[PDB]
Formats: C-alpha cells, structure tokens, sequence
C-alpha cells in the first residue's frame, strides 16, 4: 500500500510553512515554495506544468499545493500562458 | 534579473488613449474593462468587409495600444445600421469583426483568446438612424478586460 | 486626461494581506453559517426572553471587550433597571466584545445574550424593571 | 565585501524599521483584528478550544513509477482540542518584536538601500507567515464547526465530577468540581452518519 | 466657466467618472469617497462632487435616469444586494429631492454582478464598489 | 464644517479588512443565534419573586456551603416555616451566595437557580413556609 | 518609556473649558463628573433633528475636549420644550442625541460607551419657556465621570 | 486527580509575595507580579486576556490572582478596554 500523500500539504495548502524548512524565492508568479528535506514544497494557484511534481492537494477556492524535487525553475499556466519562474534555494 | 516593465510604460498608455480620442476613436476604460470605439467609416468602406489601405496605420496604433497591456480574452464585436436585411447585416458584422481580428491577431497582441462577432444593429447607441457607415451606431468596438 | 474613480489613500502591505486573509476566513465563516443553519434550523429568538420596553428603548453605541458584567451593570443603570446576578461567575471569565454603533439596548442586550451564549443568559422581566444576567450549571 | 558588509549593515535595520511599521499599523486596525479573529466567541462549552482541521482535496501521490494514491477530500485532526483558560488573541500570532538595533561610503549606500529593501520584504514575508499561521488555526476551528455541523467528528465529551467539601481540617474546598475531558474530538468513520448541507 | 466641459473637469479633480457613450451617458461615484463605510448614510464632506453631479444632471431634463448601485464580493450575497440596493435607492431620493421627477429614476442595487474589475485585488474590489447613473 | 471619521477605512486595503470584519460578526451573530439554546419564560421552570412583604426585606449574606441551612435560616429570618421533603445526598447541593444588599426573595431565586435540577425551592405564602425538595 | 501624558495636558483642558464657557456652553464639572450641556438653538435649527453646518465646528471643539480625558461611557441626551406633543417630543430628543452620539462616535473619543436618549420636557432647568430652542430648557448635554 | 490550585495564591491574592520569590515590576496597570520558581504570579484587580494562565483565585473585592507562566507582555481588559502591560524578569 502506498502513502496517500504528505500531510505536510495540509500546511503548505495554506501559507504556512513546513516545520523546519527553508524559505526559496519564488520570482514571476504568485507563488510561495520552501525546502523542507530535499523536497520543495509550492503553494500556489497556478498549473504547475514542467518538471514533475510528486504530491498535490488543493483547497476548497482552489489554491493547490505540490511536493516535488528541487528543480530551479518552474514552468506554468497561468491563463493558458505558458510562463517560468525562478526558485533560489 | 526579474524585468520592471513588460515592454510597457504607462506615459505610452495615456499617450496612444489621448491620440486615440483625438483621431475619434472614442477610448473608454471603466475599472480594469477597456473599449476602444472606431466607427465603421474610419476604417471599413461602405457596406462592405473590406477595409481601406489607409486604416491599416489605425489598426497598427490599435495594436501598438493593444501591445501594452496583459489580457486573456478580447473580444471585438461591430455592428452596422440596417441596409438590407438583417441576416445580410450580422454577415457582414461578422465578416467585418473577423477580419479586424485577423489583422489583429497577426499583428502583436499579447491576447489567448479572440472572440470575434457581428451583431444586426441589435445594440445602437443613438436613436438617430442617419445613414450607412457613416453613423456612429455602424462602428466595430474593441472590448477587453485588463488582467491584474 | 484620463482617472480612474475611487482613488483612496495609499495603503501598504500589511493591511492589504490582512484583507485578503480576512476575506477567506470571512466567506469560510458565512459558509460554516449557512451549514450550521441549514441542518438545524433556528427554533426561536430571544426576544421572547428579552422583550423591548420604554426606557429599553432608549440607544447605546459601544465597543467593548472585557466581562460581561460590567457592560450590563452598565446598561441596566444608564436604563434604570435593577441588574442581578443569578448563578455564580466562573472562573474564567465570559468575555465578549462589542462594537456597535447606535444600536437600541434591547437589541444590545440581544447580541450580548447571543455573545454569550451557552454560558450565560440575559432576562430582561419588564412589568418590574430587573435585567437579571444567568451564568451556566457548570 | 565592504558592500556586504553594508547590506547586512541595511537588512537588520530595514527589519526593524518593517516590523515597527506594521505593528503600528497592526495597532491602528485592532478593533477589526478582533472582530476577525473571534476566537472568543469560537470556543466550545467547558472553554474548550477547539481542535484545528485541515482540509486538502484532490490528493495525489505518486509514490513510484507504477503506483499512485488519489483521494478526494482528506482532514487532519492538527492541534487537537484542549481546556483553555483564555482565547487567544491575534497577537500571539500576528506581533512581530520590534527592538531598535543600535548596531551601526557611496557603494555603501546604494548597498544599504538594496539591503534596507531586502529587510523590508524579509518583514513581510514574515509577517505572511503570521497572517499564514492564524489563518490556518481560525480556519480549523471554523471546519471543526462546519464538521461538527455534518456529524463528522465527535463534540469533546466533558466529565465534572463533583466532590463536597474536602481535605483534612489544614484546608477545606468548598465546592470542589474537577472537570477532565473523556473523550478528545475525532473524525468519526462510519461514514453513513453523517449529513448533507443544502441550503437554497 | 459654467458649462459641461468645466463640471466635468472638476467632477474629475472630485474623481467622480464620467463617459459619454453615444446616446448613453454615465456617472460613476465611488462609495468609499462618496459614502460613509458599509452604510447607506451618505458621506456629506464630499457634498461639492454630489453638487456638481446634480449640476450635471441639471443639463439633461427629459430622460430616464437607471441609478444602479455596486459592490464587491466581501460579505453574504443577502448583505451585498441589500446594502448596493440601500446605497442606490439613497442616490436616487438624493437626485429625487435635489429636483429630479420621481418617474424618471429608477433604483437597482446589483450586489457585485456585473463587475466592472475582477474582486481577487485591492484596487479591483475598491474599483468595483461604485454607483453606476445611467441616463440618455 | 465637519471632519471625516477618525480611523475610517479611507483606504482601499482597510474597507476591504473592515467590510470583511462586519462579514464576520454577523455571521459569527446568525451562528450564535442558531446554536444559542435559549427557553421561553413560560416553561422556564426558574422560581418567581413571590412579593410577600416578609420576603421584600433586603438582607445581607456572603457564604458558601450546603442549601437546607440557608434556607432554613433565612425562613427564619422571614419568619416563615421550612419544611424540606426528599433526601439531603451523601455529596451536598451546594450553593455560593455574597451579596451585601439583597432582597430575600430575589435570594431565594438564586438559591433556586443554582440547585437548578439537584433541588429545588416551593414557597407557600398563604401558609407562611418555604420549602425545600430533593430530588 | 511609558507615557507621562497620554496625548493630553491639563492646561489644554483648562483653555477649551474656558472657551467653552465663554462661548456659552455650559461647562460643570462636580468631583469627578462633568457636564457638557450645548443649548440646542448652536446646533440644531427649531425643532428639527438636523445639525447646521456652521455648528460641527462647536462638535469638533467639544470632541477635542473630550479626547482630552479617558472615560468609560458619555451619556448625551437632549431635551426641548414642547411644540406639539410629547411623543413628537421625544422622537425629536431621541434623533437629536442619536445624531449628536453618531458625530461623536466618529470622531475621537475614547468613550467605550456611548448612551444616547431623549426626554420630551421631561427635566426642565427652568420654568421660563417662552422660547422655542431658543429657550435654555432645550438644550442636550454629555455627562460622564471621568475615570481615575 | 489533579492538584487543587496553588494555596500560594492565597498569598497573593493578598499583597503578600511567596516565600523566596524575586518581584517583576508591572507597568501600565495596577497589577503586581512576583516570580518563584519559573512561574509568575500576579494580583489584578483587571482582567487578564491574552497569555492565559495556569491557576486563578478571587478574593470578596474582585482582586484576582493568577498563576502563570514567565511572560513579559501581560495584556489586560480594564474597562471594555484592551491594554497592555509590561513586566520585568
């Protein structure tokens, strides 16, 4: 049986960070993301498009967060733009 | 480094909006909305899909005004006063709305959608019925709502 | 010239993402409303157990934040009834808040009574003139 | 290096400069942070502070190449329910500690500007986490009340047991009612007892 | 010196809208300058704006006047239609009892429908609480 | 001339805070009124003032401790009978009373009010007696 | 630091009781109560719930003085001489001290609560009524104990 | 079965500090605090709304007592009115 997904999500689904993490930059986008053990962690609500994410949930006004490696740029949807941002961390 | 304009500069905003309601392209933006207004003789011919040679330098400020801004859907709808029929009126509207999308389009907006119609005189803005494309209810509008 | 309206005075960060923390948790509290009163419905009012009357009728505005028994002594003499206390106060105290503006102390006493609700109570008995204020069995 | 070392002279500064500013104007909207943050009128019956309830929907985890795990709405029990004495009031969250650094040429104040700047967003961006932080407990408390309403968690089942007047003759307590909580909430499982909000 | 063109002009320096559009005129007033806060008392310090637009709506003495009333989307869909519906019939028993016949003005309070900016930002939800006074 | 409100919303992050902070109460208000338990004062099952003139003497008491001496003493006090009907418990229904002006009867209401469903207060006085019952 | 003052001096307090004895509004001050007491004919017009322009200038003055002390609760009420009936009479009170508490509570005091009623000539403070508001029977006054 | 309170608020519900304490000074307020062994104790006569305590006891004149933990920020309901108070230690 797998794991269902991070509970971490649940916090990261709101703004709030993952107990002991690190706080990254997120550069283009409305978009928060921290490091928590070599995963980042991104609370946004834009469609996360590139680099592969591991876990999401989303909220009840549909904001989603993901668990994904640690990749320095994302690529997004915002409104069928196809955009990038920069992470530093 | 992040950018701080998107190619864009807000004096070019005012600037390309008080040209424009110079030239008579009546330019209202109520809220994050914008209509551009062009009547139908300054850039169509009479009763007809076909634009003029020199209206083309209009649509290029158009554009060049369209340029500034971040958008997700214009829509350009037109409608002309009441010449033969009413189905002989939306399909020229639609044809007229579509190719100044076209020109639209091929030229450089930022925009993912489109939405291009024509409409039998079915929304005027004045009561006064003068004539053909020289009435201000025969116009094109350009309507848009600015993202963030 | 070209201006949009309503051009209000600069804010800055702070309060702009206290607003925007402060609409979700607003329209997530009218929704937990709207669940709360669609599975029970509301039975009754408490304006059968707190009637208005002349000299009731007469308006207060108030903020307010600290025990319960202060703001109704405090009404009950500005409206010349004889506030008493049945059951003894806990020992936490009931702390409610309010702030309203020119509002009617019968309808004062009503959101006070629904402030704190299930902990205390408000009676208001008006052929006498006694506000008399309930603590709770516990 | 000297323009570091003047960027880290204007981070600490532009913090505390952030951090005064925004508790004043946290002080300025206090009537209204109240009226928000209403945890007083959000407590249960024996002051109970209510447990924090999170919600995620449509959760997926990709555990390997072969195996996924979707569900379709998950709540996590954080930071169950307890016996509180006062209710908390936005300022153990959203205060930030203002204390004023006494700790003091021209690439040092371009330097100090870009560093006064970074303490500025490093302020709001604590703050955001403030803000973060209260959002996510009142927003529990308020899905404790919305679940509650749809019979998916068990109410904190208080037990007062009274006793009379007590101890030796040193010390008497009159009227001596120790109170404890049996049962903590919980998300119940059986599933078919629970509601259905319609409203119109 | 007194005409359209110079009470338009200050009706812009007392940021109150205006745009003409063909037979359609509109007028565009701002609650949180022109109202006191979530309230249908009118805000009586910014009376010379209110002034100029019964000095405007002096110069157009036959047509039918739609005041309709708007807000954002903070609050339950029973407050915000109650509340743009008390804030525009107020405007319109202002322009009733500053001369304006009572056949002529209509009240309709929209709560927040028809949007004129998004309510997801600041400056788009105070764009969007306003009164919109439509006349021919 | 007049000035605007002091700390008005006259800024366009503060309506938008504020008109949420009167969202909230309100419907922190409505989730009150539907969950507040309230009962009618005709079933309200609480002890009247039964406006003898005995009993409309305002008395003096700060203490704590089991019901049937209260109220035994303060019928005296009253000069009415106490009679008391039921069992006194092993654990005593106990009350808390300090008021340094009161009126007996309205004493009497809150002797009744904190028994609540262990005990509870008759009063008979047309034949002058108070009396406690048990349950 | 805390505070010596608390945005407020003593000889402020003293030149606004002055002034505003000197303009006529009635200034007691008994212990630890004091007594504001405008005649209603500086603010209202004859026998109308309705503050003239000229006199939120007199309510900005007393509203300075009243930022001057820290207060628990102001209770303003308003009384007049009778012009119809008592009825009248006391909805006219009511409204007067309602609009003057509405004034007040938008300004800066520091009153927790304010208690706000109307009398209909129920409490006159003398038998002279020959004047209408301008007889000093009507009048509305703002009493509070000033705390600690 | 839980303890019954401290009797040390007997104490201080009076003026009178517990034996081997070092006092706090209280600003802003009429309040007096002392600290014992890594725990405050403060009599009020307002009522004390934000840290939260641990014990409290009231004598006939409305004074309280409270035993709580070492907090610096007190803050107060005086009158409706929110205040704050300061302690030292």
């Amino acid at each position: 049986i797998p794991p269902s997904a991070n509970d971490l999500l649940l916090h990261v689904l709101e703004g709030v960070p993952p107990p002991g993490s690190r706080r990254l930059v997120v550069s283009g986008g409305d978009a928060r993301a921290w490091l928590s053990n070599e995963k980042m962690y991104v609370r946004t609500n834009l469609t996360i498009l590139s680099p592969g994410w591991l876990a999401s949930m989303t909220s009840a006004d549909g904001t989603h967060a993901y668990e994904m490696q640690k990749s320095p740029v994302l690529l997004v949807s915002w409104h069928g733009k196809v955009m990038q941002l920069k992470v530093e961390g | 480094l992040p950018c701080r304009v998107d190619g864009a500069c807000d004096a070019t905003i005012i600037k390309m909006m008080t040209d424009l309601n110079k030239k008579g392209i009546k330019v209202a933006s109520v809220g994050q909305n914008y209509l551009i207004s062009i009547p139908a003789s300054a850039l169509f011919a009479d009763q007809s899909p076909r634009l003029n040679w020199a209206s083309y330098s209009l649509l290029n400020e158009i554009a060049a005004f369209l340029k500034q801004f971040r958008k997700i859907a214009i829509t350009v709808t037109s409608y002309s006063s009441k010449y033969v029929s009413v189905k002989r009126e939306r399909a020229l509207t639609l044809a007229r709305s579509r190719v100044v999308s076209e020109y639209l389009w091929s030229q450089g907006v930022d925009s993912r959608i489109i939405f291009t119609q024509g409409l039998g005189s079915d929304k005027p803005i004045t009561s006064y019925t003068l004539g053909g494309d020289r009435s201000p209810n025969a116009r094109v509008e350009i309507t848009f709502r600015r993202a963030v | 010239k070209f201006k949009k309206p309503p051009i209000n005075n600069p804010s800055d960060d702070a309060t702009i993402k206290l607003a925007e923390a402060a609409v979700s948790v607003s329209d997530s509290m009218l929704e937990m409303a709207k669940v709360e009163k669609v599975i029970t419905p509301p039975s009754k009012d408490n304006t059968l157990t707190i009637p208005n009357a002349y000299n009731l009728q007469a308006r207060a505005s108030v903020d307010w934040s600290g025990p319960i028994e202060e703001l109704t002594a405090r009404i009950a003499k500005a409206a010349h009834f004889r506030f008493r206390v049945l059951g003894k106060s806990p020992s936490v105290p009931v702390l409610i808040s309010i702030s309203t503006k020119d509002e009617s102390l019968a309808e004062i006493l009503r959101d006070i009574d629904y402030q704190a609700g299930k902990k205390a109570s408000i009676h208001v008995y008006p052929n006498s003139q006694v506000v008399e204020l309930r603590y709770a069995k516990i | 290096a000297l323009k570091e070392t003047a960027l880290s002279v204007g981070a600490q500064a532009g913090l505390a400069w952030r951090a005064k500013i925004i508790d004043e104007q946290l002080n300025k909207q206090a009537r209204n942070l109240d009226a928000i943050y209403d945890f007083n009128s959000l407590v249960l019956e024996h002051n109970i502070l209510p447990p924090v309830l999170l919600e995620g929907r449509n959760t997926l985890n990709l555990a390997d190449a072969q195996s996924i795990r979707i569900s379709d709405r998950t709540y996590k029990v954080a930071k169950q329910a307890h016996f509180i004495t006062t209710p908390p009031t936005w300022r153990q969250y959203l205060w930030m500690d203002y204390v004023k650094p006494e700790a003091p040429k021209e690439i040092w104040c371009i330097y100090t500007e870009r560093g006064w700047k970074n303490g500025i967003d490093q302020a709001n961006t604590i703050l955001e986490e403030n803000i973060a932080r209260i959002k996510e407990d009142f927003g529990g408390m308020i899905l404790y009340r919305k679940l509650l309403a749809m019979n998916m968690v068990s109410p904190p089942y208080v037990s007062h047991t009274d006793l009379g007047v007590t101890g030796d003759g040193s010390e008497i307590h009159i009227d001596d009612r120790v109170l404890r909580i049996t049962a903590l909430p919980e998300l119940n499982v059986n599933s078919a007892e629970w509601r259905a909000a319609v409203a119109k | 010196r007194d005409s359209k063109r110079k009470i338009i002009r200050d009706l812009q320096k007392q940021d109150i809208q205006y745009v003409e559009y063909g037979d359609t005129r509109t007028l565009i007033i701002p609650t949180d300058k022109y109202f006191m806060f979530s309230s249908p008392r009118l805000n009586e310090i910014c009376y010379p704006g209110l002034n100029n637009v019964i000095r405007l709506l002096n110069f157009y003495p036959q047509s039918t006047i739609y005041v309709a009333g708007f807000t954002d989307n903070v609050g339950s869909r029973s407050h915000k239609r109650k509340l743009s519906q008390a804030q525009a019939e107020t405007m319109m028993t202002f322009l009733w009892a500053n001369g304006i016949a009572a056949k002529r003005l209509k009240a309709e309070g929209y709560g927040d429908k028809n949007a004129i900016s998004d309510n997801a930002i600041i400056h788009g939800s105070a764009q969007n609480r306003r009164i919109e006074i439509q006349w021919f």
